[PDB]
């Protein structure tokens, strides 16, 4: 019996750690509680007081995390990593009926017309190849920025949504950045 | 290797302790309650409850003159204090009180029902409840449990409205701040269904953990009259340990 | 033994007064209450923390709440759905008039009458029919915007009234908006 | 010594665990080192370990 009890026992306590690496995924404290995550990155000037876990946002949403900060010695540029949540920025299968109808509605215009071919089975060729697989929601106008949330809050990356002609694959990186503006230039321009 | 030998045997006993007392929660809570079963657990709320009315709501008042005159001296060099209302109500009703008044109900009728259950051991009076026929884990043990789920989340709201109101004393009427800016700097900021219930079920866990532990040790003792007081010592660093230790988890999961 | 049945009787009103003073003198359950609501909705072009269960004011007085803040994808805008509320910002029994003899008083104007289409009663009909229910205090000229209280402060909505010949009526979309101010938004604007 | 510095671990997380969420709305978190070594140092370990 006693080995009965000392089992009895060994199985409270391994329930007792299942708990609390179940309630310490769950607070967000370890490991990435966010779905389907895909990861871009950028290349900035200077991005001062940005740890990994900060915020991306698109209009003040947050959609995704930072995890990495390192410098390049040789251009001088520094280097952003984050990982994005995927299950509300990207066009989803049934997302694809809202964007073919918008995204090479804006292939076949006016200006796409008398420029290429007006026989051509290409411009409708190249959207659905680019649709169907590695789709985001972010144009290919877009900046990417730092902003303050609240002047007084910790920086987080911020998405500018600007204009709309294409999207980026999933791994893809922001060529158009905006760097920080610093409290100490602040304050030479204010006066 | 004899001190690593019997430092290995120490926590081996331990363990196999953690399964006697699960087994023996597990009779308990699934029965359906013999005739008579009310009447024992009225009874039993006067010992473990009543008696425990003076404690938490003295020491209750303390922390609360504690928290208005801290909470000022922070508060004042920031010069804004109609936040003095918010932190101390939100000190007290989802980190202070379930956690002190988790530790004095392990002194006061923690350890008291390890000696009342555990006299009972040495003194052959469980023995002989026995032959008789009467099983006394639902005779003696099974009242006084539910008496401890019951009786600890009816005090950790008395240990919270008293701090509070020992707080506006000392904040209000002796330190001179506002005091409709005290009252409406609490309804902005502390909701109920996330600060005032999640300061309930907090000390609920609690409640089980301090009860059930000082239980156990009442009723696998060894029947000595210095092998109780050896009991009592052992259920009241248990009680202030797995209230800490399941402090941290809970408030992961709810601030986090 | 009667002590015993009665001096467990007083644990339970005394605590029956602790749990009553939490609950209606402390926490925030008494003064939160939607008298009668309905839903109305819009669309920012940022939403940098305005938290759920916020406040909406007209003017400086709370008359709303906020329930979901999700994105639009396809325009990447916010959506905020707010619970006004169906006694202090419509137009009750007595009421109904007040808004037909306000119709009849600067929008059923002779001058303003010979502005626009000809008619004699199809205007002066329609008033009759579109503005007895399914109308709130909200001209259709007032745009909603984020705002703030202090400077340290949460965010709330706030609708700014003016002019309006029509009123909003059910779940409609406030026209205008405008963002939220912040670090990153004034000191690029400043100058 | 072994149930003190055992629980004074765990009170140190959850006033590291308190205040941050608080201090994260008002933005200002440079102040978190302040207030749990002010908890600590002047308030809860002379209380706190008189309790145990």
């Amino acid at each position: 019996s006693r080995t009965s009890e000392l089992a009895v026992g060994i199985f409270v306590i391994i329930f007792g750690i299942a708990l609390f690496f179940l309630a310490m995924k769950v607070s967000g404290l370890v490991g990435t509680n966010l779905s389907d995550g895909y990861t871009m990155k950028a290349q900035f000037d200077n991005v001062n007081g940005l740890k990994p876990r900060a915020k991306v946002t698109m209009s003040g949403v947050t959609i995704g995390r930072v995890d990495s900060i390192t410098l390049d010695p040789v251009t001088r540029l520094a280097t952003v990593t984050f990982d994005l949540d995927g299950k509300l920025t990207s066009f989803n299968a049934e997302q694809l009926k809202e964007v073919q109808k918008n995204a090479l509605d804006e292939l076949r215009y006016s200006s796409d017309y008398t420029q290429a071919t007006p026989a051509q089975q290409k411009t409708m060729e190249q959207q659905l190849i680019s649709n169907m697989n590695s789709i985001t929601s972010i144009d290919e106008d877009a900046y990417i920025m730092v902003a303050t949330n609240g002047l007084l809050g910790e920086k987080y990356l911020k998405i500018v949504p600007g204009g709309g002609l294409n999207y980026l694959k999933r791994g893809d990186t922001i060529s158009n950045t905006q760097g920080t503006m610093d409290l100490e230039d602040l304050i030479s321009k204010f006066i | 290797m004899n001190t690593i030998a019997w430092l290995g045997r120490l926590v081996i006993e331990r363990i196999r302790g953690i399964g006697v007392a699960a087994l023996m929660l597990l009779q308990i809570i699934f029965s359906l309650p013999s005739a008579g079963g009310f009447g024992r657990f009225v009874y039993q709320m006067h010992r473990v409850g009543v008696m425990s009315l003076l404690i938490i709501t003295v020491s209750g008042l303390f922390i609360g003159l504690v928290l208005g005159l801290q909470g000022y001296s922070i508060l004042v060099n920031v010069g804004s204090e109609s936040m003095l209302g918010t932190m101390v109500s939100l000190t007290l009703l989802r980190e202070l009180a379930p956690v002190v008044a988790a530790l004095l109900f392990a002194g006061r009728a923690g350890s008291a029902l390890t000696a009342e259950i555990g006299s009972m051991k040495q003194s052959e009076q469980l023995a002989s409840m026995e032959m008789i026929g009467v099983d006394p884990l639902k005779q003696i043990v099974s009242p006084r449990l539910w008496a401890g789920i019951v009786s600890l989340p009816m005090l950790t709201v008395i240990f919270a409205a008293i701090g509070i109101v020992g707080g506006k004393l000392v904040g209000v009427d002796f330190l001179g701040v506002d005091e409709g800016s005290f009252w409406s700097g609490m309804q902005n900021n502390v909701q109920f269904g996330h600060d005032v219930v999640n300061g309930i079920i907090k000390s609920i866990v609690f409640a089980l953990l301090c009860t059930w532990i000082a239980v156990f040790q009442g009723y696998a003792c060894d029947p000595t009259p210095e092998g109780i007081a050896t009991a009592m010592t052992r259920t009241v660093v248990y009680s202030s340990l797995c209230v800490l230790g399941f402090d941290f988890v809970l408030t992961a999961v709810m601030f986090g």
